């Protein structure tokens, strides 16, 4: 099988820029490569076939190039719809193989997260379970780290994280974290904390709450 | 009648290139009429015969012509764990040429093809190919509908069904008014013969250099058959188009199969879906009935008439003796949706081995009397066997039994003067249609200008 | 226009078999090769195999041999991908692909068919309100939707009235049951002075439960 | 009394003979005034005309060479006589007609050449095994019909060129059976193997060394081989004095003229020999297949009797060709070529069972009529061909030559020859239009107006030129 | 078979 090393995994760029995407093969493939586009939450669309030829209907700002085992897809003057996923596929040998994929994200000014912690609810505590939620809304870049602390000591088991796609009208990311404990184990400790680490702050952002106390 | 045999015009190509094997009139976007000439034994880049095409501008003195350049390099593509191979050596590029709008279609019927997969192959075979060009813009495209990627083992495990490996696509060609290319492939389906059709516009828009195997969704190929009557029939040795069903939205095809039904020879009229409308059976075995077919309205009733050439017809003579001279058959289309009857007229050659009927070119209305006329070639006819072209005039009841004019070959012996013909185009803009005659044996083309009737 | 209309989403049990379809619209399925591609979020895109619907011959990646079975029926103008002995590893989206011009290309893609393999039964989502702790310039509320199957669920605030300033997060599969959360931000004078309710709908169990957010 | 000679009012002796073959002329000086010189021979002698001054030519037919019909065709190479007479002189006056006889015999024990031209394409794999003892077996059965017999062998496949020939893989050129688990000979057009020889064991041993090749399309290039085996006289070895049999065996269709265009070949067949010292046909890849008319011309020129020994699945095909090539014989060959011997013997009988007359170099004015005597002393009018004869039968014909008027050339010759026969009847015609007295004429005679006329045959004619 | 092979 032929391995397709597609670089980079992601890039944050603005409109009007001219970006390029490399795709390196395990061996020569003599321009037998194709490029694909998958708009967020949609299906795939053909961009390039046989290395340099455009699929009917694709704007001319797209262009494929390269030879041997190194190939590049270039978009001149990025457009709003161009922010999507891009994959390279080789068909010089069977089986066909795909590249890791590249995600084009919108660049903007850095923004610190807006953390807020939420204790378990009345309806949930009376059912023998307990969940602490920690929302981290509207930040940039996507790189972020969350850490839970029960009575100051770190906790790693029982955490469920979930991230959003880059919001359309402000180009920010949001994250959700849920520490799920039993009602019995939840009432063994007092203090609960979720720390957030971002490149915008050398010191982590902290928001805690004490059980019973309010 | 009124072709000028005193002041001819001669175009010439390289020695041994068979310049003039095929020819046609060509009109650029401005209406300027030129002559496209195929030379299938022209030397290529490897100093090896590959063929070539020439685009001759109209000049009263003639002379030499500039070439219409095409890619003559063998191609190779390693894709899908397979290896595709095109071999252009001795492909005979220019063994047939045809012009439509501002596009020239030149075909190499013996271009070879092969597909390799590890230790197996598809067999190196002549699928043929056609090269399309737009001289003014420089656009190029190709069309080779019989290329496949099926290994030889599959055809064998299968009784050789749908075997297009020996098509020789482009052997004969023609384009409809709408711009639909129609290629004759006599070797298709294990030498049964097939036709391939596809719009010119789509051939250009779907072709890219280096792909070698691409899809043309709007293409249309004829169908295979288990009928032994079509075996070795070379269905598609000759092709033409016309109007034979009354419906002017549909275009009908005329196909020659000179060895159909055990060398009896036949000609068939089809629709655009290859459904056979009429079939005209040969008269005598090995006469090659269907070697050439022509379509033109000779009796001036608005209905296309059919002309079939049988160059090897042997005429019955005194004392049970047969003499090969060649024969042409005329079929007048009947009023309304009825079947074409028996031949309305039989034209028979005179010179032994002359091959009268090898080529048949409609001339348009040469003498401007109201009836279209034709020309018949006997490439080895005439009292000296040097080649001869005879003109027959149309009349209300068909054609005239005797020729109105006879053009003797201006070339030496062996020129095959008349092997290719083309008329019905006013090349000097004098109001009369003119005739161009190929003589590949001499690597030359002669132009006969029609003048007012004396 | 070339369109590849694949079957609807499938939800089956581990160890069963499912058969996906890819009906052609605007052309004949007999024309070109037809490929099948598997897409997973972590592993990415994997090529399953191809088929020539004209003759039926197939090709596969040795990985999917025995699990994937590609067939085609020119009568109904459709190509099929059958999967057997299903696993949580076979939970992915599947696309059928045909080329445009180049015989060996991958240019036209169907909309895809999502396959989910789980033995869990239909479970109603437990809806839990999330209220802040015992004050700033703005306030944020939340709504937790835990323990439901299968997907999806539609969450709205005030029956679609409060749309701006809302963040609904993608669901996460926590041991054969999904969990989903949502947030919303307003000014400190909007709440609790005005009522705010979380509306969650789970069509599978036919429940549109709603909880109002209450202070502490 | 007055007849058609006097009622035309002739002017000279020449015009008197042209009136009718029964008129005569009297050149007597002492002829009465009211006496016609252009009357019957009896009337002139009744009118007291000098017998020596009578001009009355009589059409005659005198034999010059009347050699007898030979009983045996053996011995001497070769002065056998099968046509009698061989030369006769013919004298004819204007509008007259004389008759003569002719006899033809199918001589027993006449030499025979048999050239076996065999299809060795892959479709003939099993056929080759059934004829490896044919040479001696064939001598045994022909020993009963002729003492002189020569046999030869030749093989063909098709034009060794794509697409007829497999051209891949590279090893398929040296061994066209490469994609199979067998080995066959590289492809070849036509190869001459054994020159016509009386050593029949040379046939057996050569056949045992032969083997098949293999090509792609069903029809084969046998007509190429038929042409070369006909026009390459010196190589095949046809004898000037023998019946020539060309046995053509195949199990498939045949390529014909203009088929060669599927290989890029467009040059017509030239009908010339192209088999060199290597015994292979060198024009196979550069020259098209021959046409039926061209094959007929050469076959008729070298006196070759073509025999189509084909399998039942193509018999009708080759039967239909055999009607476009007159003189050709068809026999049904079994699928393994096991009955080829009896087939050759049956065809030899059909070949020597016809006696058809042909006329060469016949003048324009002459027309001939024929009465046959075939079967058994049975006259058949208007017939010049006999059928159903055995070797040793003799037939004859009666012929009348009716000349129209007087021709310019007074000396001509034509030939009556049976088709396929060597001997022929030469007829030397002489036209007796003039009178004998015309030679000793008196130009510028004193008897005709003092030098104005010429005194010939007792009358005055206007000299040259009034 | 149709080609150069017995029927
Ligand atoms: C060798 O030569 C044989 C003698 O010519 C020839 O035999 C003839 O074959 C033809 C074609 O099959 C026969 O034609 C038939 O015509 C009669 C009517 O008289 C019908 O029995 C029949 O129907 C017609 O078929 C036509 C199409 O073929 C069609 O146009 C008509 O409308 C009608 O349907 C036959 O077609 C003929 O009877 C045969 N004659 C004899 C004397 O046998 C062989 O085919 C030929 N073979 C080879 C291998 O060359
Ligand atoms: C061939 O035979 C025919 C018929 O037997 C002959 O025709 C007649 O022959 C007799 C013979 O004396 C004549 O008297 C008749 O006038 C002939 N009648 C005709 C010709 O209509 C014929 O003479 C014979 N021909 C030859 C060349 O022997
Ligand atoms: C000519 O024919 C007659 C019959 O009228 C015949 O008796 C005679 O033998 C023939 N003459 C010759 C020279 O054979
Ligand atoms: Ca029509
Ligand atoms: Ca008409
Ligand atoms: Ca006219
Ligand atoms: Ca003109
Ligand atoms: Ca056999
Ligand atoms: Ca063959
Ligand atoms: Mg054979």
């Amino acid at each position: 099988d032929i391995l397709m090393t597609q670089s980079p995994s992601s890039m944050s760029v603005s409109l009007g820029d001219t970006v390029s995407i490399t795709c390196h093969a395990s061996q020569g493939i003599s321009s037998n490569i194709g490029w694909l586009q998958q708009k967020p939450g949609k299906s795939f669309m053909g961009l390039i076939y046989y290395g340099t030829n455009l699929v009917d209907g694709v704007p001319s700002r797209f262009s494929g190039s390269g030879s041997g085992a190194d190939y590049s897809l270039t978009i001149s003057s990025l457009d709003s719809e161009d922010f999507a996923d891009y994959y390279c596929v080789q068909y010089a040998q069977l089986p066909y193989t795909f590249g890791g994929g590249t995600k084009l994200e919108i660049k903007r000014a850095d923004a610190a997260p807006t953390v807020s912690i939420f204790p378990p609810s009345s309806e949930q505590l009376t059912s023998g379970g307990a969940s602490v939620v920690c929302f981290l809304n509207n930040f940039y870049p996507k790189d972020i780290n969350v850490k839970w602390k029960i009575d100051g000591s770190e906790r790693q088991n029982g955490v469920l994280n979930s991230w959003t796609d880059q919001d359309s009208k402000d180009s920010t990311y949001s994250m959700s974290s849920t520490l799920t404990l039993t009602k019995d184990e939840y009432e063994r400790h007092n203090s609960y904390t979720c720390e957030a680490t971002h490149k915008t702050s050398t010191s982590p952002i902290v928001k805690s709450f004490n059980r019973n106390e309010c | 009648l009124n072709l000028d045999p005193v002041q001819l015009t001669f175009y010439a190509g390289p020695n041994g290139s068979q310049f003039g094997f095929s020819l046609d009139f060509h009109k650029d976007s401005h209406g300027r009429v030129a002559i496209v000439v195929g030379a299938p034994r022209t030397l290529g880049p490897s100093q090896e015969e590959t063929g070539g095409v020439f685009l001759c501008p109209w000049r009263a003195e003639g002379g030499q012509c500039p070439s219409l350049l095409f890619d003559l390099r063998d191609e190779t593509r390693n894709v899908g764990s397979q290896t595709l191979q095109t071999f252009k050596a001795r492909q005979g590029l220019g063994a047939s040429v045809v012009s439509w709008s501002d596009v020239i279609v030149a075909c190499a019927p013996w271009q070879h093809w092969n597909v390799l997969e590890k230790t197996e192959e598809a067999e190196k075979t002549p699928v043929g190919s056609c090269f399309l060009a737009q001289p003014e813009s420089g656009r190029r495209a190709e069309y080779s509908p019989c290329r496949g990627n099926t290994l030889s083992r599959i055809y064998v495990e299968n009784d050789f069904s749908w075997d297009k490996r020996y098509c020789e696509a482009g052997f004969s060609s023609v384009v409809t008014q709408a711009g639909e290319l129609v290629l004759g492939a006599p070797g298709g389906y294990y030498f049964l013969g097939l036709l391939a059709q596809a719009p010119v516009a789509d051939i250009f828009s779907s072709y890219r250099p280096g792909i070698l195997l691409w899809h043309v969704s709007s293409q249309s190929l004829s169908f295979d058959s288990s009928n032994p009557e079509y075996f070795d029939g070379y269905w598609g040795y000759s092709v033409a188009v016309g109007e034979f069903d009354g419906d002017l939205n549909t275009t009908e095809y005329v196909v020659g199969a000179p060895t159909w039904s055990w060398t009896l020879g036949a000609v068939e009229i089809l629709d655009s879906y290859y459904q056979r409308l009429h079939r005209l059976r040969g008269e005598q075995m090995a006469s090659y009935f269907g070697h050439s077919v022509a379509v033109t309205d000779v009796n001036g009733d608005g209905r296309h008439d059919l002309l079939v050439g049988a160059p090897l017809y042997m005429e019955s003579r005194a004392d049970r003796k047969l003499a090969e001279v060649g024969r042409v058959y005329l079929f007048l289309q009947p009023r309304g949706p009825h079947a074409l009857g028996a031949p309305s007229l039989l034209l028979t050659g005179t010179q032994l081995y002359g091959r009268f009927g090898s080529a048949i070119a409609p001339l348009g209305d040469l003498d401007r009397d109201g009836y279209n006329d034709i020309a018949v070639a006997a490439p080895y006819g005439g009292p000296s066997g040097r080649g001869q072209v005879l003109v027959f005039l149309g009349q209300s009841e068909g054609l005239r039994s005797r020729p109105s004019q006879v053009l003797d070959s201006p070339f030496p012996t062996g020129s095959a003067f008349g092997f290719s013909l083309r008329g019905a185009v006013d090349i000097d803009d004098n109001g009369y249609p003119d005739l161009i005659v190929g003589a590949y044996g001499a690597n030359q083309v002669a132009v006969y200008r029609a003048q007012p009737v004396v | 226009e070339v369109q590849l209309q694949q079957s609807g989403a499938e939800l089956v049990k581990p160890g069963a078999s499912v058969k996906l379809s890819c009906t052609a619209s605007g052309f004949n399925i007999k024309d070109t090769y037809v490929h099948w591609v598997k897409q997973r979020p972590e592993q990415g895109l994997e090529w399953i195999g191809r088929i020539d619907p004209a003759n039926g011959y197939t090709k596969y990646d040795p990985k999917f041999q025995g699990k994937a079975t590609i067939t085609a029926d020119t009568s109904s103008n459709t190509a099929y991908l059958q999967l057997s002995s299903l696993t949580s590893e076979d939970t992915a989206v599947y696309y059928c692909v045909r080329p445009l011009y180049d015989y060996y290309a991958m240019d036209y893609w169907g909309q895809g068919t999502s396959v989910t393999v789980s033995s869990a039964k239909t479970t109603a989502p437990s809806v839990y309100p999330l209220a802040p702790v015992c004050t700033g310039s703005s306030v944020t509320l939340g709504c937790l939707v835990k323990g439901y199957f299968p997907e999806p669920v539609t969450l709205t605030w005030n029956s679609g009235s409060l749309s701006s300033g809302v963040h609904t997060f993608p669901a996460v599969l926590q041991s054969d049951l999904y969990t989903l959360s949502s947030s919303v931000t307003v000014t400190s004078s909007t709440w609790p002075s005005q009522s705010i309710t979380c509306n969650v709908a789970h069509p599978a169990s036919s429940t549109k439960v709603d909880k109002k957010i209450e202070p502490r | 009394g007055p007849n058609i000679c006097t009622t035309r009012g002739v002017s000279s002796c020449q015009q008197c003979l042209a009136v009718s073959p029964m008129c005569a002329w009297c050149s007597d000086e002492a002829l009465p005034l009211g006496s016609p010189r252009c009357d019957l021979k009896e009337n002139l002698l009744k009118d007291n005309c000098a017998p020596e001054s009578i001009e009355f030519p009589v059409s005659e037919a005198r034999v010059l060479e009347d050699r007898p019909l030979s009983d045996k065709g053996s011995g001497d190479s070769s002065q056998v006589t099968q046509v009698s007479p061989q030369r006769i002189a013919l004298r004819l006056r204007p509008d007259d007609s004389k008759n003569f006889s002719i006899q033809v015999r199918q001589v027993e024990d006449y030499p025979v050449d048999i050239y076996y031209l065999m299809d060795l394409s892959y479709s003939m794999k099993d056929d080759l095994w059934s004829i490896q003892n044919l040479g001696t077996k064939l001598a045994t059965q022909m020993r009963k019909l002729t003492s002189n017999l020569r046999i030869g062998f030749g093989a063909f496949v098709d034009k060794p060129v794509s697409p007829y020939m497999y051209i891949s893989p590279p090893e398929a050129l040296e061994n066209p059976c490469y994609d199979m688990k067998t080995t066959c000979l590289p492809m070849f057009g036509y190869k001459h193997v054994l020159t016509l020889t009386d050593q029949v064991t040379r046939f057996n041993e050569e056949v045992k060394k032969q083997s098949v090749s293999r090509n792609r399309d069903a029809p084969e290039g046998g007509f190429d081989a038929i042409m070369q085996a006909t026009v390459c006289d010196e190589k095949i070895g046809w004898r000037n004095d023998a019946s020539h049999l060309l046995v053509f065996t195949t199990d498939a269709k045949t390529h014909i003229a203009l088929d060669g265009r599927l290989a890029g070949i467009v040059q017509p067949n030239d009908g010339q020999c192209h088999v060199g010292s290597d015994n292979h046909y060198s024009a196979s890849t550069t020259m098209d297949y021959p046409s039926l008319g061209l094959m007929t011309e050469k076959l008729s020129q070298k006196n070759i009797n073509l025999i189509f020994a084909v399998t039942e699945n193509v018999v009708n095909l080759y039967q239909n060709y055999s009607e476009l090539i007159p003189g050709t014989t068809v026999g049904v060959l079994s699928m393994d070529s096991s009955n080829v011997l009896q087939l050759i013997v049956d065809a030899y009988g059909k070949i020597r069972s016809k006696v058809e007359l042909e006329v060469r170099d016949l003048p324009e004015e002459l027309s001939l009529s024929f009465n046959a005597t075939c079967l058994n002393n049975e006259v058949i009018p208007g017939l010049k061909s006999c059928m159903g004869l055995k070797i040793g039968d003799t037939v004859s014909f009666s012929i009348e030559a009716k000349v129209r008027g007087c021709p310019q050339e007074k000396e001509k010759s034509f030939t009556i020859k049976p088709v396929g026969f060597k001997d022929s009847l030469i007829v030397q015609v002489t036209f007796d239009c003039d009178c004998a007295c015309q030679a000793q004429a008196e130009p510028n005679s004193h008897r005709c107006n003092n030098g104005n006329g010429t005194f010939e045959c007792g009358v005055c004619r206007c000299g040259p030129g009034w | 078979x149709r080609g150069d092979w017995p029927c």
